[PDB]
RNA sequence: CCCGCAGAAGAAGCACCGGCUAACUCCGUGCCAGCAGCCGCGGUAAUACGGAGGGUGCAAGCGUUAAUCGGAAUUACUGGGCGUAAAGCGCACGCAGGCGGUUUGUUAAGUCAGAUGUGAAAUCCCCGGGCUCAACCUGGGAACUGCAUCUGAUACUGGCAA
RNA sequence: UAGCUAGUAGGUGGGGUAACGGCUCACCUAGGCGACGAUCCCUAGCUGGUCUGAGAGGAUGACCAGCCACACUGGAACUGA
């Protein structure tokens, strides 16, 4: 059944930039439009829109820069079967830096820089390379 | 392979036993060489390996190999077996030190001297 | 725990002049270089990988008269110090005591310089140090005792001190026969063409 | 400033009406100094045509690496058949540091002080293809700040 | 205050007294999995009001019989 | 008895004294309460040679703690300042 | 520890050299004698056996043996697999277990941040100091990745209510 | 090696100890432990640490230091803080 609505995102995503897709829909949820929040203001994706009433429906407007494609490995790193909860100091950075890792803390949805600077660790949801 | 498999079952690898049953693995062991030898290699090599049958000093009965050119073992002639196989005879698992208890040094030789048992020659 | 035997042979197998036998005359012009270093020398050696880097470690410690496990040691205290390990491992090759009274024209060799520093010939910051490897720290002064002053051998050193080129990093001065190791030597104040990530790379396997 | 050094050289076997044919294959790689590497596989019946004809594919068919000052710049994983490969950038962790046959492909392609680490299969035809594929996906901070904005 | 845990009654039939199973929700040490895992502890009450498949608050105290060094301090959520 | 005692830790021919408060019954490198300073009885002619923890000693004093007879000449020693 | 004396005078072995693996020829032997960690050498011109010359590596050591970890991603948590190489239960139902769509409120158990107590000393690591240097000894720090308690944060997971 | 346990699990009262306590005894209740591995069997002193490892781990716990246990073998108490 689905059981990590947020890696069926990132599948999304990743089948989108693998198919030259233009736009994504998914159902909606607090923590996907917190993460393509993230993922807009990173620069991975070119915009998110939500609509719908009753059943609400993001939708991503994917990124390719040259023919190639933005989104170069988007991986899901705390799955249901295993949660990984990082401190400040554990905290990593991908691609030596050249890469955001999708943190949920306390004050909110991050990337690994925001947080390490904002000085607290949680739970790394998410690699975007 | 999933994580909770390996909580209710982890991982094993086996524990790999010894070539050399020598007990305790020790270095070297000595024995009393019941009988000794000469026996026919496997298929592809053809020699008259001259070998020994020991009974060592913690009960175990082994045959075992006699280095170099030529020795002056007989039947009582107490030995220091030493561990190392001989890959070419069917179950001997172990070597004689040369050199050792009753086990004299290799006659007339000048190199390798060491692993055969002789003193260096005075000149 | 030191070589003693022929040195330009040392000098012939490795291809390049290791400054062996430094002495009296100018460039070989009796050595057969790079001709045999054995019987079978004449035949060129097509070498491995394993053995590029072996022959440039070798080279390195035949240079500055070092056996193994006191390189390896250098290896070890060149690898935990801040920087860069080729450089680093230079480094604490150079500020050998015995090398430190080679490069001020003390000795004409290395092995001649050993032999001061051994014999008590030697004294640093006015104390006598009879050791090959003490570590001269920057800014020290190592000179010749009274005795072992005004001895032939060293005046003739200093004579063919300035056939060579003044190391950068030292303070030579010879008319009182003293000197002053003044900084670390950068690698690019020393010989230019051994490869130190050779020997990073030997002792890295 | 070409750079040329041959990693392997193989006796490989036919097998017609009468008797077997030997043949000689050789594998190169050639690289400039500073990215441009290639690899060149040739195939001949004598061992200087081999590693002739090597050299002249790898000459052509030579890829750009967006190189960091003398190094990689994150780590990358290259895969090819059977061989899987990483390498770690080492910034400044001395001397090229990796398998046979991907320290020759690292040697000439400029990069020094790399760590690697190959896994899987270790044949050499198919760990140098896992190491061009590894560098070549390796993007720079210049190329990562140019596709998704700043 | 004072230190106390929280568990669930596991069985009653005893006079005056009670065993109480504590779940403690602990990370796995080579695999990174959260488990649960519990604590089964023998536990004081004068009369007995506790019944089975409580929740109680339980604190620890003197030793009382073997083991049993733990009484409870609050009975909550009795719902059957 | 706790005691403040010095304790012998340096080399063969070169000894290095560690003053601590330990149980007296118990060996004299073995087991301590807490240590309290040192004594080199070379170090060189430097600066130190000796540094000791007045405060803690002062303290294990007040507890009940004896004293040596080399930690009492280290303490006549260190005065206040010399 | 310092000074003086006499004279190079008292002071170099061990393994290896077919590939892996740095380092090659001659002679003796001729499926023998024997070697060998694996591949395998030896049945007449053996760079693999035994000797010599030569070289290579280490050096007051050097080899062999035993044992451990590494290499071994060949038990894979990091970090593997399962159509045909070993590997999908013959197929289902289902308890305990594991996991669980979506919104709001509360809690704050997991999670995170800070504080305090503790985590003995030595050892490892860093910056210094003393033995002529080094090994060694030593000063200060870092570390001991933990546990407990208190103070907070509430995004995610859990509990509770809708 | 899938069942183990009758002072066994708990209660009341008496005794006992420096001190709580089935520690012990009388009576009452019929519990307690166990697949989160009891019980049985083989092995083993434990730790700070050591060796290896890039690391996570793996092996080990000689010297040095902390704790426990033993003092020919089996048992017992006496003196004493």
């Amino acid at each position: 059944s689905m059981q990590d609505p947020i890696a069926d995102m990132l599948t999304r995503i990743r089948n989108g930039q693998a198919a030259n897709k233009a736009a994504v829909t998914m159902p909606s949820s607090k923590l996907k439009v917190a993460i393509a929040n993230v993922l807009k203001e990173e620069g991975f994706i070119e915009d998110f829109k939500v609509e719908g009433d009753t059943k609400p429906e993001l939708e991503l407007t994917l990124k390719y820069f040259q023919g190639k494609a933005v989104v170069e490995s988007i991986q899901r790193v705390s799955r249901p079967g295993l949660r990984i909860y990082k401190r400040k100091d554990e905290l990593p950075k991908v691609m030596a830096g050249l890469g955001i890792a999708v943190v949920s803390t306390s004050k909110g949805v991050m990337t690994d820089r925001a947080a390490r600077q904002a000085g607290l660790g949680g739970e790394i949801i998410c690699y975007v390379a | 392979a999933t994580v909770n498999q390996l909580v209710r079952k982890p991982r094993a690898r086996k524990v790999a036993k010894s070539n050399v049953p020598a007990l305790e693995a020790c270095p070297q062991k000595r024995g009393v060489c019941t009988r000794v030898y000469t026996t026919t290699p496997k298929k592809p090599n053809s020699a008259l390996r001259k070998v020994c049958r020991v009974r060592l000093t913690n009960g175990f009965e082994v045959t075992s190999y006699i280095g170099g050119e030529g020795h002056n073992l007989q039947e009582h002639s107490v030995i220091l077996i030493r561990g190392g196989r001989v890959k070419d005879l069917p179950g001997v698992r172990y070597h004689t030190v040369r050199g050792a208890l009753d086990c004299s040094g290799v006659k007339d030789r000048k190199q390798a001297r060491s692993k055969y048992g002789v003193k260096r020659p005075k000149a | 725990a030191r070589y003693l035997g022929p040195k330009l042979k040392l000098s012939r197998r490795e291809g390049t002049d290791l400054f062996l036998k430094s002495g009296v005359r100018a460039i070989d012009t009796k050595c057969k270089i790079e001709q045999a270093p054995g019987q079978h020398g004449a035949r060129k050696p097509r070498l491995s990988d394993y053995g590029v880097q072996l022959r440039e470690k070798q080279k390195v410690r035949r240079i500055y008269g070092v056996l193994e496990r006191q390189f390896r040691n250098y290896y070890k205290e060149a690898a935990r110090l801040k920087g860069n390990t080729g450089e680093n491992l230079l480094a604490l090759l150079e500020g050998r005591l015995d090398n430190v009274v080679y490069r001020m024209g003390f000795g004409a060799t290395r092995a001649e310089a050993r032999q001061l520093v051994s014999h008590k010939a030697i004294m640093v910051n006015g104390r006598v140090v009879n050791i090959a490897s003490y570590q001269v720290s920057p800014n020290d002064v190592v000179s010749i005792r009274e005795k072992a002053k005004k001895q032939s051998r060293v005046k003739a050193a200093l004579e063919l001190a300035e056939q060579r080129e003044k190391p950068t990093w030292l303070e030579v001065d010879a008319g009182k026969m003293e000197g002053t190791f003044k900084r670390k030597p950068e690698r690019s104040d020393l010989s230019a063409d051994i490869n130190e990530h050779l020997i990073v790379e030997l002792y890295s396997k | 400033e070409l750079q040329e050094k041959l990693i392997a050289v193989n006796r490989v076997s036919k097998t017609v009406k009468g008797g077997r044919i030997f043949s000689f294959t050789a594998l190169t790689v050639v690289g400039d100094g500073n990215g441009r590497v290639g690899f060149g596989y040739g195939k001949a019946r004598e061992v200087p045509a081999a590693i002739q004809k090597a050299m002249e594919k790898a000459r052509r068919n030579m890829i750009n690496v967006a190189l960091n000052n003398g190094t990689l710049q994150h780590p990358v994983k290259g895969v090819h058949t059977g061989s899987r490969v990483f390498m770690q950038p080492a910034s400044e962790g001395t001397g090229i540091i990796a398998g046979g046959a991907m320290r020759a492909v690292l040697e000439v392609a400029g990069v020094h002080n790399v760590l690697a680490k190959a896994y899987g299969s270790t044949n050499p035809i198919n760990v140098v293809r896992a190491t061009i594929d590894g560098l070549e996906n390796m993007n720079s901070p210049e190329m990562v700040a140019a596709k998704r904005g700043k | 205050k004072i230190r106390t845990l929280q568990g669930r009654v596991v069985s009653d039939k005893m006079e005056k007294s009670i065993v109480v199973a504590i779940e403690r929700f602990v990370k796995h040490p080579i695999y990174g999995k959260f488990i649960k895992r519990t604590t089964k502890l023998h536990v004081h009450d004068e009369n007995n009001e506790c019944g089975i498949g409580d929740v109680v608050e339980i604190r620890e105290c003197r030793p009382l019989s073997k083991t049993k060094s733990w009484t409870l301090v609050r009975v909550v959520e009795k719902a059957v | 008895m706790v005691t403040i005692r010095l304790a012998r830790h340096g080399a063969k021919k070169r000894p290095f004294y560690q003053v601590v408060v330990a149980d007296s019954r118990n060996a004299r490198n073995g087991r301590f309460i807490e240590r309290v300073g040192f004594f080199n009885p070379i170090a060189s002619e430097k600066e130190e040679g000796t540094r000791l923890d007045l405060d803690r000693i002062a303290h294990w004093v007040g507890q009940g703690a004896t004293i040596s007879d080399r930690v009492a000449a280290l303490i006549k020693e260190v005065n206040k300042a010399a």
